[PDB]
């Protein structure tokens, strides 16, 4: 027979899981617990919840429940539903959703001492502020705040779990269970008991653990899908100077559309990004640059067309704007003769005509080299400091840096 | 009324709903199934899910619940709770999500021969398989599977609903035209159930609803087709266009971005299923495919009425296609001081005489590029025509079978 | 019925569901699990979540729950509410955004021998590792793992019904096409509980993609710009349209560029052949339009203020147009009369010294541009017929 | 606390059985008042078909079995009960579109000493609401809640519209109670009608549940001004910019890129329009319709641009002017259309001759092209007066067909009554 | 606990918590509710839904769970399923798209003297009516309505804990700024109910967004293309690409205008200023593209057929360019014979003809110089103001 049901029936029987099992008035349960991280299933960085699959491990001691393995055949542990104890309301209070407790009741692991044994599993969504500064070379830093939701600092003792004397102070991780992200690292994963000064050993929020989760992100994909693209469509700017500035070279249609695909890439990030307004991310922060370059480029191709396409009806070409830009920066015979001077004199003036258009356009030319070698060195550098301050965001050497300490195992 | 209590009471002294209702042992319970539909909410071809709101018309016997009217002050049928009577547990077998039961729990009708009736509402989502070949002029062919998750035709024997009459069999969804809601785009053309069994599993039995329904594509022609025609319209124009006007590669490549975009934006709209090819997505490819090789070939008129001597030499076979033999077939039919003075009036005549043989042959090359234009735009109209019209005449054929097969 | 009313009275008068079904608690319970995979309802590769629509059957013996049917009128099965009777708590270890246990508590099966067979319905919404490197042509294995979660393997043991899951009743998915599938069971030592195993079965499905949809909606019009793209340098440039072909181009590729990147998971552990090509495709792009650009440079070169270099010159207009086969290429007052007459003529001259040279200079450019055009097509068919490993043509 | 004494002696001593109806005879009915209040109207997903309503059901029926004496308790004159301790009756919303068919909070009854049980529970109800686009955006819509009950046939429980005392005679509430003490105003959409009526089939019978019901309609208007100003001035901006297509001159090199960037953007506002909309084939939006119109007359001009800039780079070279052609482009369509408007001697001479023969013939060329430009001048000019009168007026036909469009100032076509707040009948 | 475990049978033993919690029943129950915001989760402006995260505080007394610490070990406090025990039912008048209620059902304190403090967390969908007129520099204001449900002012009384509420543990939202909090009372009387008024507490926040997200992603690319429309004036017509900058530049704008359009609700109250900038915008624009037309129009002008009327000569070529400084404007041998007269008698018309021209040209050159100047007045103008 199985000597487990009639233990079991003793125990719960004349067993009211609604009291705290307190032996004394001044007794203070002390519950232990310990994260198993076994997915970080993701970052949702719109809705900045961080979705992880864990197994909490709580520990307590319920001396009501507690037996004489002898009179039970050496019985020493049994495994009771959760539902019909009494437990830490221990929840995720930073939480996206409404779910504070934990999602699937596992049985309760009881020891012929007392001891209590709970190891659910949990999907938890909890708030992630995220950073967007370093945007995709960033690392957020994640946290998940578990506190009791219904008794205080003068009933409950939340602590950190102990294995050997040494509490575990990290995001246990069990190789026998446990899957890389594939987008974010675990660099540090500390946890620590935490305090509300504002508060009392009352209020139930004085007392919280905290478990730490800071991710790096890994950029390859997105340098590859948007950063690369983007950089070598906004590089194509430079080269509306090397255009005729005349009809059909179409520096203005290179120009407006360079500017129309960066917009596009803005829209694309868009839909990466969160949409907080405490910082711009490091890519829009490199597309509204590129942008704005490409503005003045449009300008300056506006106005090189203009001055290329002079001519001296409309415009006169001083002899300072020329010495500038040309010297430091780069009875029938009767009627027969007089038919034949005054064809002469017209061609004459055609050239003359045609010259000084030659003119302008070489003063166009002159200055759209030299607005293209500012372009490039503008367009370089603003790429280089850019992504050059983007890959040097490293991760902080410890996780807390007042600490000395690295909490790891 | 107490005497309602008072049957209540002896009724269910003793009654278990957890047992079926089988008053000797080997006894099968036989339930009537029928469905009626009070409004096709969904057809969600993305998911390929159908959202219906439906009453499920069930009907058993069940010995315990009976009792003589006379003895109650003529009391001749009750409403129960469901929950205080043994049900079938007739579900949706083919649900998409996880809901295999229905949602709204409405008291059993009981008569005082044990005849129990159950018309419980729900909001089923059921999984249809889309057929996308012919979409947006498409039927679809939607069942909804029910049986009892639990008892097999061992246990219980699934009927036919009758009629309100209840003389004959309703082999068929059930629709109230007091409480029901056409769904505007689509058109219910059969409704049959049925039956079905499997050879190879003797305990299995359900009762089958089909919902043999019609797309009304009007949306889809409206916001998709006629624009894409236009598309195809400037596709041809193109070749009209003289290749000095310089808006040749405009006009092209705007068309070809047009129809792209067209296609993206109704990737939205069609199922991501890969057992073939939406007509719409046929059209549209053809579309896309025949502007791109209008900008070939605008390329080429291009190219070819930008040639001249300087750079090029013109073959025979050019000269015999595009000057002689095409042309009449596409109706294009087209004193020192007096010496050096003389000299430089035979220098300056030379030089137009030259000018005009030049001008000559680039001539001959503008006219080759305009007969080869000429000929694309003829080509390119009867190749748009003929496809468009196949393609939407192939549609168009395209209606349910007048026997729903079920 | 009475003698089945009598029977499920009879059963459960003193039954405890909290207590394990062996008659002592050294042994083990002997549980028979078997999957049965009814729909595949999504892969969100995206996400990284399967959604399946399974059932979950599990087999054991209940000796509390047997009886003798000839006290019964010869009742020999019954259906019992599982909420009635000791359930296994078996867990879906990988679960992501779904339910880790069995929450359609669905009526078993009771045998008068004590079997029990209980077969409930659940939609598991798994983790999925998305291999995203060979996409739209891949294949993805990702799993269910199913395991007692409180009781080691000397408590409650399960095995699988048999070395595959069941899909007698699969329906076809329309995207996706079953290769292989297989349960494997093992005996895991968890940090946690370090002495005694935990038994798990971890069943696995091979999916192979089926890639038309993706192909038609998406490489399709990524291979027809492609193309287009090298057909810019068979564009005149006294068409002053070569910009504009090229530019549409990269701009239809930028935009299909934000279709791929919304289509695939940002995972950077693998490097997505699809979001490498569009890449590189890109890098073509922009290499052929600063190619024309240069080309077009060329073109208007002033002869007034270049002359060309002699190399340029032997390279383009005496040893390469001969190597192109396929090509049609090229291979008182009167005195001031007289001074008048004089003045035009020497114009004339100048204009055509002028023009030749710039001629000459519009010569290169075509030149050049038939060798682009030429090595353009080129690396655009060899790119065509080996990208995916050649599954693309092969298709 | 008398209320315990008095809930005790009503549900316990008296054996108050929850699962039957409050009758004293089997063949009793029982009377269930219904009624409305819109707190607010959520929303209507005119893609979805759906309208979300904040609500409160009003239910009032008589219990025989809640009565007491006053007196013989303390003067306790109400009571309040829980919904799960009483019968109440299960009326539910039929026609919703998700699965939620009661309401969202199950409150206390109301129950006086006379057996008046008043059941008021908030609900909010996402119901079926079919959308008739054909003038979108300047429609209005016609939504209904209908209300049965399933639980009970008509020969058990009747349902009935609540009645309202004004001067000791009653009056039914026929509409639905919008009260202004907890009343949102919609920005978008205007209540105009919104009556009640108590329905019966009398094709079917008392015997089931679908002899009868409460719907409560609900005819509302959409406040166009948003769609105005945002979806049709640019769409009626940009698409005059295509009829001032036909004023570039050809030589600009441009007609055709105004003209199509003109058709692309109108193809984009009809993309967004179909975002915006159910996909129901009852009827062509009426901005929609504006908008296939409009993009059909600005392909019109594509294609008459292309026929210009076709007829202006014609050249002797290559077409011949015929006399027809002349006749009709230069000369009477241009009025029509009120348009502006020793040896070494013998050689010099005979390369003069050549010169001037040669200058001769290039200047008649230069002519015949000269001719060519008018005819295409001529031509967009006439496609110009001839198209934008089109444009304009077809514009101002479809949008002032829309504004020319209003509820009908009656719910029930065939019902001359209000249906009114301030004359109940 | 023996002790705790004997005074909760004792407690709840002849409980009803059905009845309310009062020795007479003419007498009502105080509640003090506060509420407490953790979080903004979201603001939806489309849907004009606003879901926060707060903690509803509510307590009153109960008289019949009194208990002399004495005869239980001294206890004084002891935490009980808020099923077990009478509640109010508070309820969210103006829910949205959640619940009307309180549904975690949480474990209150209750205290030796008969009070109860509970405290159960919710996350409220509550309507919040968007004003759209200052987007995205605009504040909100919208409340939670709370109120007891089925019990009037005489039986149930409801009273504010604190004047505004508590948001000591709110968690900053990087989207909105709570300028100002506070919390009123109301008695209102309903249509339902007219004999008696019911209690009711409304909250409401105002919160002003932080407009960086929208500046990057919306305002700036609308600037730079809106200030892009003035370079086609400056761009001369030989260029032939006057009308491809203008187009682009007015499609650019429209798209900004349709994505706009997606960021509000499409209530029809007030009409967003950037809405209706973005829609003059748009305005200006397309009348410059109607003057950019008039004006390749004018310089491609043939003289042919047609003339310069003397009120444009006056005017455009004698008045403007004087005015405005800024620019740096303005046998056989008789055949012979004639045939050379016949060639100077060409040029002769070739040069009258290439004058008038000439004129038509930089007529065309003054009016886009004209626009230019109106341009950047304006930019000036409008730079100068917003400053
Ligand atoms: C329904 O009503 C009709 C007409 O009174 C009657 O003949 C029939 O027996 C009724 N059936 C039921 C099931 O009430
Ligand atoms: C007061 N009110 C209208 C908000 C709710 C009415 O609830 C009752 N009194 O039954």
């Amino acid at each position: 027979e199985n000597e487990e049901g009639r233990l079991i029936e003793k125990l719960l029987g004349d067993y009211d899981k609604r009291i705290i099992p307190a032996k004394t008035l001044d007794h203070i349960i002390d519950v232990t617990l310990k994260l198993t991280l076994t997915n970080l299933i993701s970052l949702n960085e719109k809705e900045e919840a961080l979705t992880t699959n864990v197994w909490i491990e709580i520990q307590w001691n319920d001396y009501r429940l507690s037996w004489n393995t002898s009179e039970y055949e050496g019985i020493d542990l049994v495994r009771i539903p959760s539902e019909l104890l009494w437990l830490p309301d221990v929840v995720l209070e930073n939480n996206v959703d409404g779910q504070f407790e934990v999602a699937y009741y596992a049985n309760v692991l009881v020891y012929n001492d007392g001891s209590m044994y709970w190891l659910p599993p949990a999907i938890y969504r909890s708030t992630c502020p995220i950073a967007v500064t370093y945007f995709p070379f960033d690392w957020q830093n994640c946290s998940l705040v578990f506190r009791s939701q219904t008794y205080n600092a003068h009933e409950v003792n939340l602590q950190l779990s102990a294995e050997e004397g040494e509490a575990v102070e990290w995001i246990h991780i069990d190789p026998e269970d446990f899957t890389e992200n594939g987008e974010w690292t675990i660099r540090h994963r500390p946890a620590k008991k935490n305090y509300n000064w504002q508060l009392t050993k009352d209020d139930t929020d004085f007392q919280e653990i905290i478990f730490f989760l800071i991710i790096q992100r890994k950029p390859l994909f997105y340098i590859i899908n948007i950063i690369a693209p983007c950089v070598l469509i906004s590089s194509l700017v430079v080269l509306v100077y090397f255009l005729p500035a005349q009809a059909g070279g179409q520096k203005c249609t290179l120009s407006i559309s360079v500017l129309l695909a960066q917009t596009i890439f803005l829209f694309l990030i868009a839909q990466k990004v969160p949409e907080t307004s405490l910082n711009v991310p490091l890519i829009g922060k490199y597309l509204i640059f590129v942008m704005f370059v490409s503005m003045l480029i449009v300008m300056n191709c506006v106005i090189v067309l203009n001055v290329s396409l002079r001519t001296p009806n409309t415009h006169s070409l001083s002899e300072k704007i020329k010495h500038l830009f040309l010297g430091f920066l780069p009875p029938e015979i009767k009627s027969c003769v007089e038919a034949c001077n005054f064809i002469a004199k017209s061609t004459k003036e055609q050239n003359d005509s045609g010259s000084e258009n030659e003119n302008w356009v070489l003063i166009g030319k002159v200055i759209d080299k030299a607005c293209f070698w500012i372009a490039l060195l503008l367009f370089s550098i603003g790429t280089l400091a850019i992504f050059l301050t983007g890959h040097f965001n490293q991760v902080p050497e410890f996780p807390f840096p007042g600490d000395p300490r690295k909490y790891v195992p | 009324s107490v005497m309602e209590d008072t049957l209540l009471s002896v009724l269910f002294e003793t009654y278990n709903p957890k047992v079926r209702p089988a008053q000797t042992v080997g006894d099968k319970v036989t339930v009537r199934v029928g469905l009626t539909l009070t409004n096709l909410l969904i057809l969600n071809e993305k998911i390929e899910e159908m959202t219906t709101n439906v009453f499920l018309n069930l009907a058993w016997t069940d010995y315990r619940l009976q009792w003589d009217p006379a003895a109650y002050e003529g009391i001749k049928d009750l409403r129960i709770p469901s929950s205080d009577v043994w049900q079938p547990d007739i579900v949706l077998m083919n649900n998409n999500d996880g809901s295999f039961e229905i949602t709204l729990h409405v008291n059993v009708l009981v008569q005082h021969t044990g005849a129990v009736s159950w018309q419980p509402s729900a909001i089923y989502r059921s999984s249809c398989t889309i057929k996308v070949m012919y979409f947006p002029f498409d039927w679809q062919n939607c069942t909804m599977v029910f049986k009892s998750y639990t008892y097999d035709t061992s246990e219980v024997t699934l009927q036919h609903a009758l009629d309100a009459k209840g003389e004959r069999e309703v082999k068929e969804i059930v629709i109230n035209k007091d409480a029901f809601t056409e769904n505007g785009q689509w058109s219910i053309e059969h409704k049959p159930s049925r039956k079905n069994w499997r050879s190879d599993d003797p305990s299995y039995e359900d009762v089958t609803f089909y919902l043999i329904i019609q797309r009304k594509p009007l949306f889809y022609i409206v916001y998709t087709i006629i624009p894409c025609i236009l598309i195809s319209i400037l596709a041809i124009l193109v070749f009209y266009l003289p290749p000095d006007a310089g808006e040749k590669m405009s006009l092209s490549i705007s068309a070809l971005l047009a129809v792209t975009v067209f296609l993206l934006l109704l990737a939205d709209k069609v199922p991501e299923t890969s057992l073939s090819v939406p007509i719409i997505i046929r059209y549209l490819m053809f579309i896309m495919i025949l502007v791109a090789f209008s900008v070939i070939l605008s390329v080429v008129v291009l190219n070819l009425h930008h040639r001249s001597p300087n750079t090029h030499t013109m073959p025979n076979w050019i000269r015999q296609i595009f000057i002689e033999t095409l042309p009449p077939f596409l109706w294009i039919q087209r004193p020192q001081d007096l010496k050096e003075a003389v000299e430089a009036i035979k220098y300056i005549a030379e030089q137009l005489e030259s000018a005009s043989e030049f001008d000559d042959l680039k001539k001959d090359w503008q006219y080759v590029a305009m007969v080869a234009d000429r000929l694309f735009l003829y080509v390119f109209f009867v190749i748009c025509s003929i496809g468009t019209f196949s393609i939407f005449l192939d549609a168009s054929h395209n209606v349910p079978p007048d026997n729903p097969f079920a | 019925s009475e003698h089945e009313t009598r029977l499920v009275a009879n059963l459960l008068e003193n039954y405890n569901k909290v207590i394990r079904p062996v008659e002592h608690h050294t042994h083990f319970v002997d549980i028979t699990v078997g999957l049965q995979l009814i729909q595949l309802i999504s892969v969100d590769e995206v996400n990284q979540i399967v959604e399946t629509n399974v059932r979950l059957r599990q087999q054991w013996i209940d000796v509390r729950l047997r009886w003798n049917p000839a006290d019964y009128g010869g009742i020999k099965k019954i259906r019992l509410p599982s909420d009635d009777v000791w359930l296994p708590d078996l867990v879906l270890y990988n679960n992501a955004d779904g339910d880790f246990a069995i929450v359609h508590m669905t009526k078993l099966l009771l045998d008068y021998t004590g079997k029990i067979m209980w077969t409930p319905p659940a939609i598991f919404k798994s983790y999925c590792e998305i291999i995203v490197t060979h996409f739209p042509f891949d294949q993805q294995n990702c799993t269910m793992k199913l395991g007692i979660w409180t009781y080691d393997g000397t408590k409650v043991s399960i095995s699988p019904e048999s070395d595959r899951p069941d899909l007698s009743t699969f329906m076809e998915s329309g995207e996706w096409v079953m290769k292989d599938y297989r349960g494997w069971k093992h005996w895991v030592y968890y940090t946690c509980c370090p002495d005694t195993p935990y038994l798990d079965i971890t069943y696995h499905f091979i999916m192979q993609r089926i890639p038309l949809y993706f192909v038609v909606n998406v490489i399709i019009p990524c291979l027809l710009f492609s193309f287009l793209t090298g057909l810019v340098f068979y564009l005149p440039t006294d068409s002053g349209e070569k910009m504009t072909l090229s530019i549409s181009v990269l701009l239809s590729l930028t935009v299909f560029l934000l279709v791929i990147v919304e289509l695939i998971p940002s995972t950077s552990s693998a490097v997505p052949l699809i979001g490498k090509y569009m890449l590189f495709t890109m890098i073509f792009v922009i290499s052929s339009i600063i190619i024309t650009v240069v080309v077009i440079n060329t073109h208007h070169r002033s002869p007034s203020t270049h002359t060309m270099p002699q190399w340029v010159r032997k390279i383009f207009i005496d040893t390469i147009p001969n190597v192109m086969f396929f090509s049609t290429m090229k291979r008182p007052d009167v005195k001031s009369a007289i001074e008048g007459v004089k003045y035009i003529a020497e114009h004339m001259k100048s204009d055509e010294e002028s023009s030749n040279a710039a001629e000459e200079w519009k010569y290169v450019a075509m030149v050049i541009d038939h060798i682009l055009l030429c090595v353009f097509m080129l690396i655009c068919i060899i790119g065509t017929v080996s990208v995916f490993a050649g599954r693309l043509i092969e298709l | 606390n008398e209320e315990e004494r008095l809930i005790n002696d009503l549900l316990i001593v008296n054996k108050y059985n929850k699962h039957v109806r409050p009758v004293k005879h089997n063949n009793e009915v029982v009377n269930i008042a219904l009624s409305l209040t819109l707190s607010n109207l959520i929303s209507l997903k005119e893609t979805d078909e759906t309208l979300t309503s904040n609500v409160w059901m009003d239910h009032a029926w008589y219990d025989h079995r809640l009565t007491w004496n006053a007196s013989e308790y303390s003067d306790i004159s109400i009571l309040r009960l829980p919904p799960e301790l009483v019968w109440i009756p299960d009326i539910v919303l039929q026609n919703n579109n998700d699965g939620q068919y009661h309401v969202a909070y199950f409150c206390n009854v109301l129950v006086r000493p006379n057996g008046y049980v008043t059941w008021l529970p908030p609900a909010i109800f996402r119901s079926s609401c079919p959308i008739n686009v054909l003038y979108f955006p300047f429609d209005w819509q016609n939504c209904s809640l209908k209300f049965t009950a399933l639980n009970y046939d008509a020969n058990e429980i009747t349902m009935d519209l609540m009645t309202d005392t004004i001067d000791g005679k009653d009056y039914p509430i026929e509409w639905i109670i919008i009260d202004p003490e907890a009343f949102t105003e919609n920005g978008e959409w205007e209540i105009i009608h919104k009556p009640a009526k108590k329905n019966i089939y009398p094709d079917k019978f008392p015997n089931g549940t679908n002899y009868q019901d409460v719907t409560f309609y609900l005819i509302i208007r959409r406040k166009p001004l948003f769609y105005v100003i945002n979806f049709i001035t640019p769409c009626v901006l940009i698409s005059f910019l295509a009829s001032l297509a036909f004023y570039l001159p050809a030589e600009s090199g441009e007609k055709m890129s105004t003209a199509i960037s003109v058709l692309l953007a109108q193809a984009v506002f009809l993309l967004l329009t179909s975002q915006r909309l159910p996909e129901t084939a009852l009827a062509v939006p009426l901005i929609g319709k504006y908008l296939m119109f409009i993009m059909s007359l600005v392909t019109g001009v594509i294609v008459n641009c292309g026929i210009v800039l076709n007829f202006h780079f014609r050249t002797p070279s290559t077409h011949v002017l015929s006399t027809r052609v002349k006749q009709i482009f230069l000369e009477k369509l241009p009025r029509i259309l009120h348009m502006s408007r020793h040896d070494e001697i013998k050689s010099g001479i005979d390369s003069t001759n050549y010169i001037v023969k040669q200058i001769k013939e290039k200047n008649a060329y230069d002519e015949e092209v000269g001719n060519w430009n008018l005819v295409g001048q001529t031509i967009d000019r006439l496609s110009m007066f001839i198209i934008t009168p089109v444009m304009v007026l077809g514009t101002i036909f479809i949008f002032v067909m829309g504004n020319f469009n209003h509820p009908p100032a009656k719910p029930f076509e065939g019902d001359p009554f209000d249906y009114s707040s301030d004359h109940p009948r």
